[PDB]
This record gives structure tokens, C-alpha cells and sequence, in this order.
């Protein structure tokens, strides 16, 4: 299982679509039009295939500098 | 704990002069500090924290088992911007001022770009949830709301993504004054987000006036960034370097600028831009009296120069 932001169309995109392809919502965001959630690894692919889905962005990490 | 002293940091950036003026308790005026949580006990930091938060693991928790600092680097950057003014350690560049402490790094210092969004999200909304609750636009600076008028970030990475873009976005058209570390990669021009035009770059300088050789370069300004002694767990002290330390001089300097100009005329600031050279925006303002070291003019080292407190507020009043 991996984390992932999508990022959506309101008009188009419903969270209860992740549970679809196996995936589960963590966080949808307020102030941005954006989802996190968690998906099966090999699942990706179908997601930005998903009603709604604009784009599928990797969980980057940053560092204490 | 041990007598207080003034770090040789918040010297440089000519910070004790503004005091008088204001240490930044102006009630409408709170830093968010997104970093790796707070010792929120300290003695030398407890009275200026306001609000502690966590985001991690993409779960928003106000507990204070959560939001306490597993690391150090939220402690030590925390104190840089607002160690109380009394007679133990040190003292921050805004020792009056509010911190909101938003944990989006864990144990080790790692955080998730989601978790950071999260993150930036709660400095917005502050502890009521709500960006702007009487509806008429105005975030950063309406005393209804509860909003920072300052994000500091003295953290970064190397991805440039789309929705964590947006949510500086966000944060910029609140109101708000966001400031990042440069990175420590001695790399040709910062890390993200510091690297976005709505965010202030920062870059560390020595007690030589030397930019630091780790410091990225191409940043918007400089500050003190070794051997920078300040809080850290458990109500200890411990000395420090990085782009990391300059930041939050940086942000303690915003946050004298907009203390400031809300006592004096009950008004914040705009952020302005990185090519601002007027006194009308905060990033002008810092632009125009930053110590202009190295080459004449803003250079790939140091940036427009070193931030410098006491300039900057009588460029804001004045
Ligand atoms: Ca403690
Ligand atoms: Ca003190
Ligand atoms: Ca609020
Ligand atoms: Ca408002
Ligand atoms: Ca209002
Ligand atoms: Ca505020
Ligand atoms: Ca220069
Ligand atoms: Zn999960």
C-alpha cells in the first residue's frame, strides 16, 4: 500500500470512488481541491483512470535542514 | 538553567533595538512554526506558545502527546524566533511574539509533502478551523480571525508538487509571509518550497559574515546560520547550524515588521515579491535594508543581503 495525492474535479470526482480500486481516503483537503489516500502499490495506473481524477502525485518527503 | 544571553544571531540581525518598539506581542500576530513539534514546556518558550498541532501521518491532532518535539529542530528553531526575554538561556528575534507549532516532521525529521500541506493548511485556519470566519477576505492580519501572519519552514525537498504549490498559494493570498530554508546541499539554487516566488528564500551566513559553504545559493536573503545557540529538549540549550537556524531569524524579523505596523496603524503589511524594492510590502521592506554584503546588489550567495531588524520596522513605520 502506498500514499498518494490526487489532486480533482469536484463536478466529477466523489471520495467514496477510491474504495473502487481498493484505495481508502486519509485526508480530503479544505482549502484545495485535493484528496490523500492510501492505494494498493499496483493500483496507480487505474486511479488516474478514476472518474473525476486530474492528477496522481507520489507522497514526496523533506527534511529538517 | 543558566543566566540568559543574547545569541550572536539575533545580534547580527540588530534585533534588541526594536524591543522597545515591540517584541511582537501584538495580539492579531502569530508565527507558525511547521517543523519537528515543541518542547512546549520549556521554560524559556512555554509562555509564547500559543497553539501546538500535528499533522503526521495525514491526521490533524491538537494533543500535546503529539505535537510535543521527538527531534530537537523544532525546539531550537522555535527559540531562534521567540525565547522569552527574561533571565534564563536565550532570547528570540520576537520574544513576545505567538507561535503556533505545527508538527509536519517526525522523530527522525522526516516529513511527507502531504503532511506539510496539512500542515500549512492549520496555519490558515488556526485553532477555530475556519480561514476567514466573518467572510470578507481578509485572513493574516483581521483580528476576528486567528490566522498566522507568518509560515516558517526550515525544511525542504526536492519534488515541486502541484498541490502542495497550491497550498502556498493558499497561504500567500491569506495574507500571510512565508519563509523557508535555502537547503544545505551547497547546491545552485534552493530547495522546495523556498524555491517558489511567493516563498522567502533563505540562506546562512557565519559569525565571519561568510555565506556558509552548504547554504544553496540563489536565495532571497541571508541570515545567521552557524553556530547559532538556542532551546532545545528537554529545556536545554544546544548550539546548531543549517539553513534551518537562519530561517526563523528571518521569519522573527517578518514578524517585528507586521507587530509593528499593526500597533501603529491596526493594518498588516502585503507579502510583495522577490523583485520588491519599495517600502509598501513586507519583502521590500526586507529587500532594502538587508546588509548588502558580497558583490553590489542581490548575488547568488547572500541573496539581497542580511536581514537586519531595527532597519526594517523604522522602513515599515516610517
Ligand atoms: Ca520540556
Ligand atoms: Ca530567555
Ligand atoms: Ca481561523
Ligand atoms: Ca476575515
Ligand atoms: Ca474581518
Ligand atoms: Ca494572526
Ligand atoms: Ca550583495
Ligand atoms: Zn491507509
Amino acid at each position: 500500500t502506498i500514499r498518494v495525492i490526487v489532486s480533482v474535479d469536484k463536478a466529477k470526482f466523489n471520495p467514496h470512488e477510491v474504495l473502487g480500486i481498493g484505495g481508502h481516503i486519509v485526508y480530503q483537503f479544505k482549502l484545495i481541491p485535493a484528496v490523500v489516500v492510501d492505494v494498493p502499490a499496483n493500483a496507480v495506473g487505474k486511479l488516474k483512470k478514476m472518474p473525476g481524477v486530474e492528477k496522481v502525485e507520489f507522497d514526496h518527503q523533506a527534511v529538517l535542514l | 538553567q543558566p543566566a540568559q544571553t543574547i545569541p550572536w544571531g539575533i545580534e547580527r540581525v540588530k534585533a534588541p533595538s526594536v524591543w522597545s518598539i515591540t517584541d511582537g506581542s501584538v495580539s492579531v500576530i502569530q508565527v507558525a512554526v511547521l517543523d519537528t513539534g515543541v518542547d512546549y514546556d520549556h521554560p524559556d518558550l512555554a509562555a509564547n506558545i500559543a497553539w501546538c498541532v500535528s499533522t503526521l501521518r495525514g491526521k490533524v491532532s491538537t494533543k500535546l502527546r503529539d505535537c510535543a518535539d521527538q527531534n530537537g529542530h523544532g525546539t531550537h528553531v522555535i527559540g531562534t524566533i521567540a525565547a522569552l526575554n527574561n533571565d534564563i538561556g536565550v532570547v528570540g528575534v520576537a520574544p513576545g511574539v505567538q507561535i503556533y507549532s505545527v508538527r509536519v516532521l517526525d522523530a527522525r525529521g522526516s516529513g511527507s509533502y502531504s503532511d506539510i500541506a496539512i500542515g500549512i493548511a492549520q496555519a490558515i485556519l488556526g485553532p477555530d478551523g475556519v480561514a476567514d470566519k466573518d467572510g470578507d477576505g481578509i485572513i493574516a492580519g483581521d483580528p476576528d480571525d486567528d490566522a498566522a501572519e507568518v509560515i516558517s519552514m526550515s525544511l525542504g525537498g526536492p519534488a515541486d508538487d502541484s498541490y502542495l504549490y497550491d497550498m502556498i498559494i493558499q497561504a500567500y493570498n491569506a495574507g500571510i509571509v512565508i519563509v523557508a530554508a535555502s537547503g544545505n546541499e551547497g547546491a545552485p539554487s534552493p530547495s522546495y518550497p523556498a524555491a517558489y516566488p511567493e516563498v522567502i528564500a533563505v540562506g546562512a551566513i557565519d559569525s565571519n559574515d561568510n555565506i556558509a559553504s552548504f547554504s544553496n545559493r540563489q536565495p532571497e536573503v541571508s541570515a545567521p546560520g552557524v553556530d547559532i545557540l538556542s532551546t532545545y529538549p528537554d529545556d536545554s540549550y544546544e548550539t546548531l547550524m543549517g539553513t534551518a537556524m537562519a530561517t526563523p531569524h528571518v521569519s522573527g524579523v517578518v514578524a517585528l515588521i507586521q507587530a509593528a505596523y499593526y500597533q501603529k496603524y491596526g493594518k498588516i503589511l502585503p507579502v510583495g515579491t522577490f523583485d520588491d524594492i519599495s517600502k509598501n510590502t513586507v519583502r521590500g521592506i526586507l529587500h532594502i535594508t538587508a546588509d548588502d554584503l558580497g558583490p553590489t546588489g542581490w548575488d547568488a550567495d547572500y541573496g539581497y543581503g542580511v536581514v537586519r531588524a531595527a532597519l526594517a520596522v523604522q522602513a515599515a513605520l516610517g
